[PDB]
């Protein structure tokens, strides 16, 4: 212990590293979903694949 | 208001159904990566105000400020590329149904064209 | 139009510009101001009821509605301002400058 | 004040502003306006003091007046027409009555005197809402009646707008007053811009909004309302002032920073019209902007001023509140020429 | 380009992780190899220009532009680890980061293909520049410097914003190979006058040209060092690049709307380097050398001839080296007495000889000696000139002369005569101040004995 | 919640609900060398309040970081030994001094508030903010400062100690100026030692007429000799049977406690006002000082980062904080 008193800060705030990262993680895989319905729709409607 | 008011605008859509046969942005475009790297400098200059290590903590904050800033380009690409495309289908369109506006010209070679030769002296 | 129409844009005309030309009171000028959705109120009625735009009657009330909303903040703040200063006078309102 | 009756005031503040910006019918605008300023007059006197009291007397005044002219322009168009809905309006008497109306809310020259008398009045937060927020919804009915505005009227103002700001921003001392002259330059250019491109005016706002966003919020963090407090500032947290530079350089227009955007894209937009002159002119009054800009971040940032001697325990202490989304508003006011394009997004 | 722009922005994170005491080395080492790589765009075409891609081309007045400027920036290190020895690590890393921007604004300046991305570029380079200055600078008429430089570079580009926005929408395009093909003759009209005026009177306010110039004594004796190499070596030349760019449309009307320009270049010449002859300070002295230089090169791309573009364009890098070879030796004087009066120190030649040899060689550059690159592109313009007319000759040589004799009265104030008495802290020369006037020098003869590669795309 | 806002106050944390009516503030007074910190401590002991001591210089550093005082140089930059030493120095040591002390005060004034209002126990302070201007009174009748530093006083005064709650109590210890000379003889200690008589004299000049007759009008004043604070019972006795309704503390609602609150729980803003760009000689520092000085700061253990963040004194996990 080196500050007199507790700082706000001194251990993480697990609940919010855990939101964090799962907000991180849930755009990211909904991001990749989306960009291959995307790809499969416009081919669809072009008629390539 | 030039296409505000375009027939079949149905309003405070996004993105159109009709948009959905334009190839999507590639996940690496440039544009992409220029969002990435705003959220990256938001992270930064956020822990610079509030005077942590600039490049070592909040790596769960960084990561949500990039994700976020990536997200958001995603859609607004793909609006920007839509709206483009709109803009090109009526001005083709346009030109296609008015030819006494857009008549075709004869073109000439520079060999019939006469042009005055102004020398440099 | 008729010289009815022309009386009372004149004077929502009459109103306005006792209210752009202050004297000392902001007692009077808010009288102006109360005098102006007047003949407002008595133009859009006159308009109305000779149209017979049947549901466009409930407009002059609105209007009268929103008009007192405004006399009553002028009154409010005309309350404070004399209990800052003792008087309504608008020469006291000059602490800001532009 | 209640943080309760707070939260409702400006919570009707900004419903007032849905209400004008969701209308099809001219009443319904008149009665956002109306509801508007009458939930906006308690946000302004929320510290009281004689100063705040006569800011929020003289705002009431100007703002009241605005709405009688205003609902004289509507009746006077519905006398001629017999038509409610907001489209171009039928007579050029309503059209004039309606374009100074919301040129005095707007604090258009030469309407301009009461947005730096109010700004000085008002606290930081209060000027932050007024001029964002009530720049925001008059802009809006003017778009919506773009195609009848008269060009040289609407012309006209803007440049005299452009004029004014730069000289009093020029004279200026006090933080809050500069923001004000600022804000009038800024309206200046979007409704010069107005009559040709609502995009464009809409592009501006965007911008404008940003970076006003981002200078208060400096301010506030700082807790500097004049030149020389801000002064002080490099001895507590020399961050937060090299930040106010790069902004106050991104607000006077300069390469490659977003504030050139706009001015960009409308000296465009009026030279697709043929207009040569007023684009010209509007490019070179700019200059007193950035130098006034420029003036006010010789003394924060690029010069050292003489501290005192309780910055020490200043330096002790650190900072409890946090700004929501400074980061983000100071990223997208200085990095954002490289995405212009998205204005077709806007469009 | 972009083999080029990337390790620019990566120089950028290096020198912000580096450590407190290893900036100056990485910064020095990799702007070193940067210039190396940049080496490789001499090698240009007979035909037509190097075409990277749809936004980056290079030619043969681009490429050793870019070669002077990438040379220029570790010099401009050296000489800030001079004079920022006990500065704090943030405050380093800041002076290195302006540096690395304006490098990379300046790259991209001049291999832009578009005139509105030129535009965009070389208006950005102002930002890092004004900083610099304003932030940087040691006396207190810094800010008024800055001032002066910021609102006439910007009231001169302006209007040369609203005529590039006007010619696209005119034309079609600003891409300069399409405007190249697609020229059409300027009718002699007020509004091709004026279109003409907006874009010529931008780049000569960056020359700058004599009657517009005030900003330039002001902001080179007040910068720092290293603002003062690279406003002279690379600003200057901006101003010259974008005048032997634009002039593509503005034919027919440049015969006759040349005139005034002309005139005024030669005769503030010939005023800016009597100007030299009565200065009591050596910066202001080294400014106006440059003025005078700058207006000689003005006149090169007015009259407009083959043999003129050739000589101005060997004329600017020549005085690119020279006159920041100048502003090293000036300063290396300056942090000796810490004083910036041309009379103050002298006998600086038996108190420090290899410096009164590197004073000896660039007053001799700085003045048309033969063979060096600085004569060849003056004796070219002079030609071109007098094809021109013949009492453009009578002009030329009264400031052939002049120059000559300021150049040596400088050397003569400063090295010969007896040392001061009281200065007793003139320490001999460092190694990297040795080093630093060689790295200037060398490359210069090197040029002399390889002249084509300077001589622009009309060789 | 989880920090006291304006969330916490619409979930509904009210400090009239908190309070006990035991929850007093209660200021002890007297001349140099009286016995006002002895008491202090007996009354604070005896009706459980928390104690806090007289502000002197390193309050700041004592409630900051940890525990441990800093150098002068970068807290304070005055002394009041060479104040004793050399009152009228050519440095304006005194004036330094002077404001360096109201700032600590207010400082320990803003704490003893936060820690009433958010536990609701009473506090014992030494001294207070009401009370400081009775030393910058002494020192200008004796010439140590000038009117400049007086103006300047009084400006920061205003518009800092205008925003805060009175003391409920006033407790002044009255003792003869040749006692207090005799006390402090009997100390020993040099440098107060050295403190004439005419300093002395208008201290207790300021106390009486001032200060007792100012805060008479606010809430009760209780005045003791040193044989009566010499018994600290009697004292204890009488602040237990205090009737007063006529101060502003129940004129106080939920709505002024929670802006008090929140004023009081930002340190910055407490001190917003003691930094004022009024350049006087005696305060004002050169731009080559104050870096030089900040830089040595921030090269300090614990203070280049926030208190979380810094990895020299422990902290760890700050790459997920
Ligand atoms: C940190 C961020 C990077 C981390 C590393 C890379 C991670 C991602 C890897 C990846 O996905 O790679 C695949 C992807 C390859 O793309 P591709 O699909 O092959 O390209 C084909 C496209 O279809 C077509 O490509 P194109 O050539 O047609 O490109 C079109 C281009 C055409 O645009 C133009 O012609 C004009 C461009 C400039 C416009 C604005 C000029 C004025 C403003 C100047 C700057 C102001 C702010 C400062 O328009 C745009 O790109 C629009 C945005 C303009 C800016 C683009 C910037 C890209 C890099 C983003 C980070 C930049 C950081 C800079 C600072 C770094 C500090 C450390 O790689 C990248 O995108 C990497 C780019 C380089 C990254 C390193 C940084 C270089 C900075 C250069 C600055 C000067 C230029
Ligand atoms: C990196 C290149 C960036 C290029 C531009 C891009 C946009 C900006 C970058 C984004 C924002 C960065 C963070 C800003 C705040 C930084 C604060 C700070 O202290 O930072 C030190 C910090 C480390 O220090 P620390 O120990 O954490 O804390 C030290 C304290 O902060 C020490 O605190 P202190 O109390 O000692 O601080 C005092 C200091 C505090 O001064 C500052 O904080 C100055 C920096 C912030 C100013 C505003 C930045 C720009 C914001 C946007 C505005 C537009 C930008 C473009 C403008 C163009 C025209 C100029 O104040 C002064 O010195 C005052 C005198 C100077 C005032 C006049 C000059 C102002 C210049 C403003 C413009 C600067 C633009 C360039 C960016 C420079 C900074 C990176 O270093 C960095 O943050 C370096 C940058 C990040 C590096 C990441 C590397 C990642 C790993 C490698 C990646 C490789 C590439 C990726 C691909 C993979 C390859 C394998
Ligand atoms: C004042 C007396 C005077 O007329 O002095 C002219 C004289 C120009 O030299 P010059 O050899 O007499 O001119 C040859 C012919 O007289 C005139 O040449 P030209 O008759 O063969 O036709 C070419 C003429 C075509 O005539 C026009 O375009 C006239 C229509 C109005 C032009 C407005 C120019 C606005 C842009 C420049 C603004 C700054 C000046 O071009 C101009 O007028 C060029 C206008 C820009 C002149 C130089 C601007 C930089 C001045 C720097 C020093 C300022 C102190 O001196 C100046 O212009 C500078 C000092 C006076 C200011
Ligand atoms: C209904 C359901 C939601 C209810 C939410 C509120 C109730 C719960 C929380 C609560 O008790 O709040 C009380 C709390 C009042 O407590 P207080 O102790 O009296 O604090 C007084 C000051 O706020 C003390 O000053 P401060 O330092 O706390 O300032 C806070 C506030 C002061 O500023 C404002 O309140 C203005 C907010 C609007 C700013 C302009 C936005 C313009 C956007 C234009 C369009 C972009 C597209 O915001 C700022 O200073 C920065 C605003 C940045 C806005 C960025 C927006 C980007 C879009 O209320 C607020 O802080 C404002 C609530 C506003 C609610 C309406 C929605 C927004
Ligand atoms: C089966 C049901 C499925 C439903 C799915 C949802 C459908 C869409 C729902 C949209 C959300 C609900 C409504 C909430 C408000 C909607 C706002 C938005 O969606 O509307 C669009 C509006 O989108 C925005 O305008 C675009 C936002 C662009 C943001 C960036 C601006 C570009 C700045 C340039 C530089 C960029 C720098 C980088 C930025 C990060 C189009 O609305 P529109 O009716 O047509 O507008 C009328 C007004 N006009 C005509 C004058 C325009
Ligand atoms: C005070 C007097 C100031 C005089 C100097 C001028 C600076 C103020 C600029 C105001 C504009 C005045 C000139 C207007 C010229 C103009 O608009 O016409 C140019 C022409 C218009 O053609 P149309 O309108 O389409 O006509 C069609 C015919 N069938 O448009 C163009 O070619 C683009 C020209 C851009 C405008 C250039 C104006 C500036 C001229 C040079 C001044 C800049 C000098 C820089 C200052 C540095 C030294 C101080
Ligand atoms: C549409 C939503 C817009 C934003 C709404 C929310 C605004 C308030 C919250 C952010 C406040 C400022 C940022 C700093 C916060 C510091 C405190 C902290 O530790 O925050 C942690 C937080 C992550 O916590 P968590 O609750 O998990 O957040 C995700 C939601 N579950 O970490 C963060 O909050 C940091 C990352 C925030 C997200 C990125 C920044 C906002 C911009 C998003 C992209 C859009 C860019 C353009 C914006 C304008 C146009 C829309
Ligand atoms: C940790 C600290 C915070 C910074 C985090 C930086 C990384 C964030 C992204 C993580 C990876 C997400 C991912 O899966 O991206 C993949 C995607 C491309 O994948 P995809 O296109 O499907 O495949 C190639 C097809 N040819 O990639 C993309 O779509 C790229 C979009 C994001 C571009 C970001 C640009 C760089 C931003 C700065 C990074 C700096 C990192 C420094 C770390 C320092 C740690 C001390
Ligand atoms: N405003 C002030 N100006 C100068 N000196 C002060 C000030 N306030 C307190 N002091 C000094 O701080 C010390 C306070 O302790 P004191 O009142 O003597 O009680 P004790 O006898 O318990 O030490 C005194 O020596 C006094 O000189």
């Amino acid at each position: 212990k080196f500050y007199i008193r507790e700082p706000p800060h001194g251990s993480p705030d697990w609940l919010k590293v855990g939101l964090t990262l799962g907000t991180s993680v849930f755009l990211w895989i909904y991001l990749i979903k989306q960009h291959k319905e995307d790809v499969l729709e416009y081919k669809r409607r072009n008629g390539l694949e | 208001t030039m296409m505000s008011g375009r027939p079949g605008r149905v309003p405070l859509q996004f993105l159109p159904n009709e948009a959905r046969s334009l190839p999507p942005p590639k996940l690496t475009d440039p544009r992409l990566v220029y969002m990435g790297f705003l959220g990256y400098c938001s992270g930064l200059i956020d822990n610079a105000i509030r005077r942590r290590p600039v490049v070592s903590a909040g790596l769960h904050r960084q990561l949500l400020y990039v994700t976020s800033f990536v997200f958001f380009g995603y859609y607004l690409l793909k609006r920007q590329d839509y709206m483009y495309a709109l803009r090109d289908h009526d001005m083709f369109a346009y030109v296609k149904s008015h030819p006494e506006d857009f008549p075709e010209k004869d073109k000439k070679t520079y060999g019939e064209i006469l042009e005055e030769f102004h020398p440099v002296r | 139009m008729p010289l009815v129409y022309m009386n009372i844009i004149m004077a929502f005309a009459i109103a306005l510009a006792g209210l752009l030309m202050y004297r000392s009171h902001l007692m009077s000028s808010l009288l102006c101001l109360e005098g102006m959705m007047l003949s407002l109120f008595i133009m859009s009625t006159l308009i109305i009821l000779n149209t017979h735009f049947t549901l466009a009657n409930m407009m002059p009330i609105i209007l009268l509605v929103f008009a007192a909303c405004e006399a009553a903040l002028g009154l409010s703040l005309l309350v404070m301002v004399s209990n800052t200063y003792g008087t309504d006078y608008v020469q006291n309102l000059n602490l800001l400058q532009c | 004040m209640n943080p309760i009756i707070y939260t409702t005031l400006i919570m009707t503040v900004m419903s007032g502003t849905m209400l004008v910006m969701i209308s099809s019918h001219w009443l319904l605008i008149w009665i956002g306006f109306e509801m508007n300023l009458l939930a906006m007059i308690p946000v302004l006197m929320k510290n009281f003091n004689p100063r705040a009291t006569e800011a929020a007397t003289k705002y009431f005044l100007t703002q009241a007046t605005a709405s009688m002219m205003l609902m004289m322009a509507i009746i006077i168009n519905l006398l001629y027409s017999g038509q409610w809905t907001i489209t171009k309006m039928f007579n050029p008497v309503a059209m004039t009555m309606m374009t100074m109306a919301l040129a005095m809310k707007l604090g258009l020259s030469p309407f301009h005197f009461w947005v730096p008398e109010v700004t000085q009045g008002i606290s930081l937060q209060a000027g932050l809402l007024l001029l964002t927020w009530q720049k925001l919804a008059p802009l809006s009915v003017l778009c919506q009646i773009s195609q009848s505005i008269n060009p040289n009227l609407m012309l006209t103002m803007a440049m005299l707008s452009i004029l004014i700001g730069g000289w009093g921003g020029l004279n200026q001392t006090q933080l809050r007053k500069i923001m004000a002259y600022s804000s009038i330059a800024h309206m200046g250019w979007m409704t010069a811009v107005l009559p040709y491109n609502t995009t464009m005016t809409i592009l501006n706002l965007l911008i404008y909004i940003t970076m006003t966003l981002a200078m208060f919020m400096l301010l506030i963090h700082s807790s500097a309302t004049t030149t020389l407090s801000l002064s002080h500032t490099w001895n507590k947290m020399p961050v937060i002032t090299s930040l106010m530079m790069v902004t106050l350089l991104s607000m006077g227009g300069l390469p490659p920073l977003s504030g050139f955007m706009p001015k960009w894209m409308i000296i465009q937009e009026m030279t697709k019209n043929e207009s040569i002159i007023m684009p010209t002119l509007m490019a070179m009054t700019a200059l007193l902007n950035l130098y006034f800009y420029m003036r006010l971040a010789y003394s924060s940032s690029l010069t050292m001023f003489p501290s005192t001697n309780n910055m020490k325990m200043k330096w002790q202490f650190e900072h409890t509140k946090q700004m929501k989304l400074l980061p983000t508003m100071i990223v997208l006011s200085t990095l954002v020429l490289p995405m212009t394009p998205a204005l077709s997004s806007l469009n | 380009m972009l083999k080029i722009i990337i390790p620019t922005t990566m120089l950028l994170p290096m020198t912000w992780m580096s450590k407190h005491n290893m900036i100056w080395i990485n910064a020095t080492v990799h702007s070193l190899l940067i210039s190396l790589i940049s080496l490789s765009l001499l090698n240009q075409l007979g035909e037509n220009s190097l075409n990277f891609s749809l936004t980056f081309f290079s030619d043969s007045l681009s490429a050793p532009l870019l070669v002077l400027t990438t040379w220029l920036l570790p010099l401009m290190l050296m000489a800030s680890q001079s004079h920022l020895s006990k500065e704090t690590t943030t405050r380093k890393k800041l002076y290195i980061t302006m540096l690395i921007l304006l490098q990379l604004f300046l790259i991209m300046t001049f291999t832009a293909t578009e005139l509105i991305l030129f535009y965009i570029l070389f208006e950005a380079t102002l930002v890092p520049t004004l900083i610099i200055i304003t932030r940087w600078g040691n006396q207190t008429e810094r800010l008024n410097a800055g001032l002066y430089f910021l609102f006439y570079t910007l009231a001169g580009s302006l209007p040369l914003l609203v005529a590039l926005v006007y010619i696209q929408n005119t034309t079609g395009s600003l891409n300069f190979l399409i405007i190249h093909y697609w020229s059409h003759p300027l009718s002699n009209s007020w509004s091709n006058i004026f279109m003409w005026l907006a874009c010529i009177m931008a780049f000569m306010v960056k020359m700058p040209l004599y009657g517009l110039h005030l900003w330039l004594p002001k902001a080179h004796v007040e910068a720092p060092i290293a603002g003062s190499m690279v406003l002279a070596a690379v600003l200057l030349k901006l101003g010259g690049y974008g005048m032997m760019r634009i002039t593509t449309i503005l034919n027919p009307l440049t015969n006759y709307m040349a005139y005034p320009f002309l005139m005024l270049s030669m005769w503030g010449m010939i005023m800016t380097s009597s100007i030299c002859l009565r200065q009591t300070d050596l910066k202001s002295l080294i400014a106006y050398s440059s003025v005078s230089h700058m207006a000689l090169v003005i006149v090169a791309i007015m009259i407009q001839t083959p043999w003129s573009f050739m000589g101005a364009t060997a004329l600017m890098i020549a005085h690119g080296l020279t006159s920041s070879m100048l502003f090293c030796l000036a300063n290396t004087n300056y942090e000796r007495v810490h004083s910036r009066t041309m009379i103050l120190a002298r006998g600086l030649q038996t108190l420090l000889p290899l410096m009164a040899t590197w004073w000896l060689v660039a007053s001799l550059t700085n003045l048309a000696l033969p063979p060096s690159i600085n004569l060849i592109g003056e004796l070219f313009i002079i030609t071109a000139s007098f094809s021109w007319s013949n009492i453009t000759i009578i002009l030329m040589g009264m400031n052939m002369m002049i120059t000559a004799l300021y150049s040596l009265y400088m050397l003569i104030t400063t090295q010969r005569g007896k040392y001061t008495h009281h200065i007793n802290n003139i320490k001999p020369s460092f190694t990297r101040e040795n080093a630093l006037m060689a790295l200037h020098i060398l490359p210069l003869l090197l040029l002399t004995l390889n002249p084509k590669m300077i001589l622009g795309p009309l060789y | 919640r989880l920090q006291y806002g304006p969330l916490a106050f619409v979930l509904g944390e009210r400090t009239t609900r908190k309070l006990t009516e035991t929850s007093k503030v209660i200021t002890v007074d007297g001349n140099i060398c009286s016995g006002k910190g002895r008491l202090a401590r007996e009354i604070a002991e005896k009706l459980g309040l928390r104690h806090f001591p007289e502000a002197g210089i390193h309050y700041a550093d004592s409630t900051t970081g940890d525990g441990k005082p800093l150098d002068v140089q970068l807290s304070g930059n005055c002394s009041l030994e060479k104040f004793y030493d050399d009152p009228k120095s050519n440095d304006g040591n005194s004036y330094r001094l002077q404001s360096w002390l109201y700032a600590s005060r207010l400082l320990q004034y803003a704490d003893a508030l936060e820690h009433l209002l958010s536990t609701g126990q009473g506090v014992v302070l030494e001294r207070s903010i009401y009370s400081d201007f009775v030393f910058l009174e002494a020192m200008y009748r004796q010439g140590f400062i000038r009117k400049q530093c007086v103006e300047h006083y009084n400006e920061v005064k205003k518009v800092t100690a205008c925003e805060y709650l009175p003391p409920h109590v006033v407790v002044y210890v009255d003792v003869p100026v040749p006692e207090i000379q005799s006390r402090i003889q009997k100390k020993g200690n040099p440098h107060e030692m050295k403190i004439t008589a005419a300093y002395l004299q208008d201290i207790e000049n300021a106390y009486k007429k001032t200060f007792l007759p100012e805060m008479s009008e606010k809430c009760e004043v209780l005045q003791y000799s040193a044989r009566e604070a010499e018994d600290a019972e009697k004292v204890v006795e009488d602040i237990e049977y205090l009737k007063c309704d006529k101060g502003p503390w129940p004129d106080q609602d939920d709505r002024t406690f929670h802006r008090l609150r929140m004023l009081v729980q930002n340190k910055l803003e407490v001190l917003n006002y003691t930094t004022i760009p009024v350049y006087l000689p005696e305060i004002t520092i050169g731009a080559h000082q104050s870096d030089r000085v900040f830089q040595k700061f921030t090269e300090l253990p614990g203070r280049k980062y926030s208190p979380g963040y810094n990895e020299d004194v422990g902290d760890k996990w700050i790459w997920l904080k």
